[PDB]
């Protein structure tokens, strides 16, 4: 297996903070300790992690929309996933995120139209759907200042 | 993918099976080759023997033909088979070029980069590649995603306007029927329908109105454009299309009352006698038969490839979106109308030399839809008014005289007319809306060789002949300046590319033109006392001007010109009374005095070769005012013929217009050049680190990555980058700013993850 | 004097073969006679004591002792240099050794120099006898070996290269405000009438007849040009004078209506005011006192240099001469009377309501009277306009009556050129023409606005024009041709600060965008303007403020100006009250009535564009007129401000191309038609290149002075001047042969008449 | 003492002697018929016998002569036959080219025609300028129609007389 070839390098202290944490995603009736393969990306994501759509249906193995719906996940087969995706470190620096978004800025000002950025991101990249963006967005006349939005990201 | 497209894909860009087919094709460097052909320039062949000095080969056809070591030229290799940018082959001659073209061609894919111009080749057949959606799969793509085609060149003129803060041109050049008009609407069907993503409606709609009244057919084209027009299409500081304007030129004033064996007259008179709107014959007095209308009738009457009943509805339809009243548009109809009564007025000498009318019924007719009294008119066109000093007197007109004038008078009424109506299109595509850059679209009428020429295919032709050395000087000129002022070594190259010699033979004093208009300053003057002076000072002294080429039961000619498109035979009969335009002003006074508003406005207001000259230097400064962007329309064939290309043809106007001198001064030079801090604001994103100064910040920033360094120079204002360093900048960008994008949601989706924790954790099951 | 045709003009124009020789005797040595440079002089002549180790001590013209870099001494031209007619002859070019050539030339009061194939002129502050029928006589067909540098002589030569080459010629006279651009421009004018000698007459009565209504005092020329104008002299094929016209480009329409401290109004309502013609003071219904009338009165009413009353004089002659009749004449002075009147037109608002109404109806009443208007009507229209009627308040009236009176007379100027243009008209064939360029020059006032900009904008797309032909163009024709030739890059090039005013996103465009604003201040465009330049735009600065304020400053070629922004929305749209245009349209006055049968800088873009097109088309010759000082004092050299113009203008870098470059070309065909005379047998009677290789080969002269082009062949204006010399003396050779051979007829015909009485 | 004259040999035939003697006598204006010209008439004997010389080369042969020397100073046909045999050895005469080159200078429009007032004026006022009486005898006649010559016609005229 390749989740068997990594090493556990968390302190058994961070092993149980991960565990205490993974309750509140457990939605079993008998509370056995489990979490759909769908829902793996948003315990790696509160657990503080970043990662990308893409990253995480590869720590899964490529699953089906079936396998992410109703495959079970338990926190043995999950640690080993956390700690792979803890692995990487080249997640985008700030100058990236604001030279990414002064791309959309069409004068000097460092700002950027609201309806333009929640158009960018639901339509660009990896797609976020308009409940998310909405959730995330909620604005000066309208516009966002794309360096402090920058921050904001990055600090949340 | 090419599924953006949709049913256009194929029209625009070459199979994936196709691609594989000639990345897998075998290939002999040595053996498969060009030779001359003394019929179909030059055709491929295969080396047979190889060695001294002599290599024999074996034609694709196939002949056996024996030729020296120099005139052989080398094919390139399957890989560049229809290959969108001609500037990426690697032998680079005049049949890679025609090969190249012949082969998209036969694939029905009309449309070539040449390195930073594009070349066009009429298909006379309508293929599915001009809709909303390509429009829409076009937007925001510059080369590599994007097949060649108008709506690309249109794009890529839109983004440099945008990052350059310039204003831009779009420039359609060609022969009579190679695509200018065709290519001209698709440009502004362009930017109307990304501003649609009404003014987008009406910039559409004022080319179906305009050539109603000023195209025709032609032996050459069935819709050809018989006046020139460069339309500008303003935009905002950000790029919102804000306003239009149309700036018309000379129109052909002979055609309203003359035609030729093979040519008609303006559509519209066609039109409104097709009978589609009845009601419009009954308002105009007239027949549904143009052999009635003499002024009309002189050529031919129909044109297979046009439906002059739904061409009407488009003219009728045309005006209704232009916001034209009932009374702008019955005017307009009215005076059309009175235009075909007026040729119909029929004069006889009284044993006098004085002409009288035959009858009175047209004239009626005429004097009624144009708000004037016929007694009057007759009076006028009879016995014109003149002042001794303290009395009026008349002047008397045998019917010769009074037919010329008769004839004088409806081209005055109809040149008016169509100025009139390009002045009300321009009040309604005008919006007060603030604009910052403008993109022009010039539309000459093209180049054109007929039986008989005259004043006015020099005027036209010579139009060419001064857009042709507008090419030539920014591409050769300007470009190799560029490079000097800037501080890129560079050695001069000369292209050989200079047409000034014949253009000072028509433009500078003693000249053509010239003659002309100092011959019609003397009031004895014919047209034999200005043969003369045109023999006297350029016969053995000017290369371009020459003897006729006359020919037995042909129409023969006074002088020939040797012009970049070819050698042109003129007939200089008439050329003073043309260039003059002398008007009957007792006739004129009465139409000044019009009961019909729009006659009397239009009446109310030097020389032809003054003003032409006029308009085509002010044309010329707008347009160095602009970043060029050349079109060059091509015709196939000479029979109309869907998908047949004539070699010698093709050929002819590739060499005349220079595409292959142009396609290697983008090779050689530097043809993309940016400000440094326009670069910096662009490209930092493919290296923040190398920019934490503009110059220095650019050498770090292009030093830092995976590129040829000998395909950019630094100038002492701007970047100077190779053919094809600009589109591997552009891939890498959109690229990067994909992953950033994608990092900036990973980044936003652990956010919101991260706060639905916090509500959970606060206690939320 | 002795070759001098030239009369009382002569020393004037060249020194005495005396002055010659005492220069060429005069001490001097090469190597202790130098220039160096001075913290308040720009340079000094000086002789060297002193040199050790790269360092030079010497004794300075006035003097100090002084001790400079080796790298900073100059060497100074030997005395047969002296006043030195053409400084591209000169043996040491350089910034000093031009400045002192002027400088010696002036302090003999030879005001003229030629600069390779260019002229320089220094303001003389003093009318010299040099401008007189006989001297232009004298200059008639004259090679500038036989004629001294004189306006007179540019003239000639512009005539010379449009029959030879068959192309338009252009005189663009150049310089800072009272330069001398007008003052050479009527004595291009002059030169063209006397040459001829009606037309003639007419022609040289056009300007006193636009100065009275274009022309005023400023605090740099008390006879200011306040309107740019471009002179067509037009001629038949053979060379005959045939017809002239007059295009004039945008007349100050402020000055009519407002004067800033040190400045007058237009000349005419001085000459008006000055009771010379007292018929008119009577029709017109006015005072003999400017200070009755508001419009006119705000700066300075006399000038010590300007005679009002010999002047009003002028004016109304050069109208008669110009066969404007009795009707037109009294109809302009009428209208300038009416604006008089209107300027004194007085408002207040109502008791209860933020509305004008008249204070008064006496000034309106005559304003009005010789408007052809009713005075109720008036007073309506400018209180009420229709659209139902607006309301006004008292600034609005005020403003608008003074947009009214503005029109009027820009229009009344309007119709006055095309009036004089109608008379200029001969019906007469022609085939050239020759162009006098006579813009209004560079001018820094303490308060600079709109009207500032457009003249300075203008002033700084000439000197581009300068920089292109000169530096641009001049070494394209030798690339294009094929001759041998390395790239210079003379440092001439003003398109930073041209782009910073007239490209998208430039002053002009903000301004135009701005005004399309409804809601737009004065503030929001100063804020765009500060936005999209400051510190993106080099030429683009913060003011520098100390008296009346200012809101940026423009590095333009020839200085740093602080522009005031106030009014510029209002000053480029140019708004006019409607209901009283209306008015003036059903008008009892012809004049008036005819008068009124988008932007100020969209139009004057335009009409730049439009001059630079028709200017690009012919062959230019460039006039460089420098001011010598700033005090007005005859003989008086300012050395900095001399220096900075000659440096702005790039005088010494347009010698440079003259003497690296080939300033002299003619096509193969036309230089057979030419030189054939020098030898006919090189040229027996195909082909026309190797013609001229035959030709220019055997001749005895410098074989590097001449190239070959591909349609050209290349002369050194030194190998022309030789050439030229060279033909004229042949063909006196030639006439003296053709003359010996007829005197032998003559004598033959005689001795057969002698033969038939005795032996045949 | 020597003579610039007496180094001078004499080329010509007895017979052509004596027709230059006669050409000489017919010229003869003295009062008592002496046979004998003034040294201002030497001109007029040498083009009549076919030279051609310029006014300068007359007064080089006379050798450099006053005025009155002109007027007055008697010349025998001995001192006359020497100076005719020194003008009769300059043959750069000037081309019949030479003479179109010069009279072209003055053709405005590359006609091959000159105004008859334009040469009338050049050969009274250019070079060794002739009298308006000697222009009017050499002109008349003429101009053509329009008051034009075509000259090279004319310098086909000029060389044949
Ligand atoms: C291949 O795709 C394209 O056509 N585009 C993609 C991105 N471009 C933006 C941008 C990139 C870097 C340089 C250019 N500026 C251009 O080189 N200057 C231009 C100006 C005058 C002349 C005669 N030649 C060159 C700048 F627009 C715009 C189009
Ligand atoms: C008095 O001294 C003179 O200045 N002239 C002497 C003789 N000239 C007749 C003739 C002779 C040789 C060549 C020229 N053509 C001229 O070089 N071309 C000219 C035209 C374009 C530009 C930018 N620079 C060069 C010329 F006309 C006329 C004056
Ligand atoms: N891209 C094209 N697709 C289809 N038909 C075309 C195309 N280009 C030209 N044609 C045909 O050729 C005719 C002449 O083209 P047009 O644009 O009027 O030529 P031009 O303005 O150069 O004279 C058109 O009316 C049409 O029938
Ligand atoms: N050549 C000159 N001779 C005499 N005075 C001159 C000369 N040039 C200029 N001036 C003086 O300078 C004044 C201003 O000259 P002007 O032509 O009006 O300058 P510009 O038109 O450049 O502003 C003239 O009124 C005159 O007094
Ligand atoms: O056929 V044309 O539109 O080129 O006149
Ligand atoms: O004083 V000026 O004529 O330069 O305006
Ligand atoms: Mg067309
Ligand atoms: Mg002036």
């Amino acid at each position: 297996f390749d989740p068997s070839k990594i090493k556990i390098e968390f302190t058994p202290e961070q092993i149980e903070e991960f565990k205490e944490a993974f309750t509140l995603f457990d939605r079993t009736p008998k509370c056995e300790m489990k979490i759909t393969y769908g829902q793996c990306g948003d315990v790696l994501r509160a657990l503080g992690q970043n990662p990308t759509q893409a990253e995480v249906l590869r720590v899964l193995g490529k699953p089906k929309q079936e396998e992410l719906n109703s495959k079970m996940m338990d926190f043995d087969t999950f640690l080993p996933m956390l700690q792979h995706i803890s692995k990487n470190k080249d997640t985008g620096t700030y100058e990236d995120f604001v030279e990414g978004l002064r791309v959309f800025d069409k004068e000097g000002n460092g700002t950027v139209m609201g309806a333009e950025l929640r158009h960018v991101l639901a339509t660009l990249g990896e797609k976020l759907t308009e409940d998310e963006v909405e959730k995330l967005m909620a604005e000066d006349n309208g516009c966002i200042n794309y360096e402090a939005f920058v921050k904001h990201i990055m600090a949340g | 993918e090419m599924a953006a497209f949709g049913e256009a894909a194929p029209y625009l860009r070459k199979s994936e099976k196709e691609r594989l087919e000639a990345q897998t094709r075998p290939f002999d460097l040595k053996k498969d080759v060009f030779v001359p052909d003394d019929k179909e320039e030059f055709v491929k062949a295969t080396i047979l023997s190889r060695e001294g000095g002599k290599v024999t080969a074996e034609t694709e056809h196939g002949k056996t033909v024996t030729v020296k070591e120099d005139q052989v030229l080398q094919q390139n290799p399957p890989k560049f088979d229809k290959i969108e940018d001609m500037a990426m082959l690697t032998f680079l001659h005049e049949p890679a070029v025609l090969y190249n073209l012949k082969e998209r061609y036969a694939s029905w894919m009309i449309y070539t980069y040449s390195g930073l111009f594009c070349v066009t080749i009429n298909p006379y057949k309508w293929l599915p590649v001009y809709n909303a959606e390509v429009v829409a799969a076009y937007r925001g793509k510059k080369r590599s995603e994007a097949p060649p085609h108008i709506f690309s060149i249109s794009d890529n003129a839109y983004q440099y306007m945008l990052t350059d803060r310039e204003n831009q041109s779009i420039l359609i050049t060609g022969e009579s029927g190679a695509g200018k008009t065709v290519n001209t609407k698709r440009v502004i069907q362009y930017f109307a329908v990304i501003a649609a993503i009404t003014l987008e409606d009406q910039i559409i709609q004022a080319n179906p109105a305009l050539e109603a009244f000023g195209n025709a057919k032609t032996v050459r084209n069935d819709n050809s454009s018989r006046f020139g027009k460069f339309i500008r299409i303003h935009f905002g500081a950000t790029g919102k299309l804000a306003s239009a304007d149309i700036e018309t030129y000379l129109l052909e004033k002979s055609r309203v009352i003359f035609q030729l064996k093979a040519e008609r007259d303006y559509h519209i008179f066609y039109q409104i006698l097709s009978n589609k709107k009845p009601e419009l014959l009954d308002m105009l007095l007239i027949t549904n038969n143009p052999y009635d209308y003499a002024f009309i009738s002189q050529g031919e009457t129909t044109v297979a490839s046009i439906d002059d009943a739904e061409e009407l509805m488009a003219t009728d339809n045309a005006f209704d979106v232009l916001g034209f009243t009932t009374e702008e548009k019955n005017s307009m109809y009215k005076l059309t109308g009175a235009i075909m009564h007026f040729g119909n007025m029929k004069f006889k000498l009284k044993r006098e030399e004085q002409a009288e009318p035959d009858g009175t019924e047209e004239a009626d007719k005429s004097a009624y839809l144009m708000g004037l009294n016929s007694a009057d008119l007759l009076k006028g066109l009879c016995h014109p008014r003149v002042k001794v000093g303290n009395e009026y007197v008349t002047k008397g007109q045998n019917v010769q005289q009074v037919v010329y004038a008769k004839g004088a008078l409806a081209k005055a009424v109809y040149e008016r007319m169509f100025n009139w109506m390009v002045t009300r299109i321009n009040a309604t595509l005008e919006t007060k809306q603030p604009r910052q850059y403008f993109i022009g679209v010039l539309d000459i009428a093209g180049f054109e060789i007929f039986d008989f020429n005259s004043f006015e295919q020099l005027c036209i032709n010579f139009t060419n002949e001064k857009l042709q050395q507008f090419f030539n000087h920014h591409m050769f000129v300007l470009e190799q300046e560029e490079y000097k002022k800037e501080g890129i070594e560079w050695e001069f190259i000369d292209f050989g590319m200079d047409l000034q010699a014949c253009i000072d033979l028509i433009e500078k004093p003693m000249g053509i033109m010239s003659i002309l208009e100092e011959e019609c300053m003397f009031p004895k003057a014919t047209d034999m006392t200005f043969k003369a002076k045109l023999f006297d000072n350029h016969l053995g002294k000017s290369s371009n001007f020459q003897k006729p080429r006359n020919i037995k039961g042909k129409p023969e000619a006074h002088f020939s010109l040797i012009h970049y498109a070819g050698t042109v035979d003129y007939n200089i009969i008439g050329w003073l009374q043309k260039n003059k335009d002398p008007l009957n002003e007792t006739v004129v006074d009465l139409y000044k005095k019009s009961s019909l508003k729009m006659l009397s406005s239009l009446f109310a207001n030097q020389t032809v070769s003054a003003l032409h000259r006029e308009n085509l230097n002010k044309l010329m400064t707008n347009l160095r005012s602009t970043h060029p962007h050349f079109v060059r329309c091509i015709i196939p064939n000479e029979t109309k013929s869907p998908g047949v290309i004539d070699n010698p043809l093709v050929m002819h106007q590739l060499r005349c217009n220079g595409v292959l001198e142009g396609i290697r001064i983008c090779r050689k030079g530097f043809p993309n050049r940016i400000l440094y801090g326009d670069f910096r604001q662009r490209y930092r994103i493919l290296n923040p680190a190398a920019i934490p100064d503009s110059r220095k910040g650019a050498e770090k920033l292009l030093g830092s990555l995976d590129i040829d360094h000998n395909q950019y120079k630094f100038g002492h204002t701007k970047v100077f980058f190779k053919a094809g360093l600009l589109g591997l900048l552009e891939e890498m960008r959109d690229e990067r700013l994909s992953r950033i994008i994608t990092r900036i949601q990973a980044q936003s989706r652990g956010v919101l993850s991260r706060m639905e924790f916090k509500k959970l954790l606060e206690r939320r099951d």
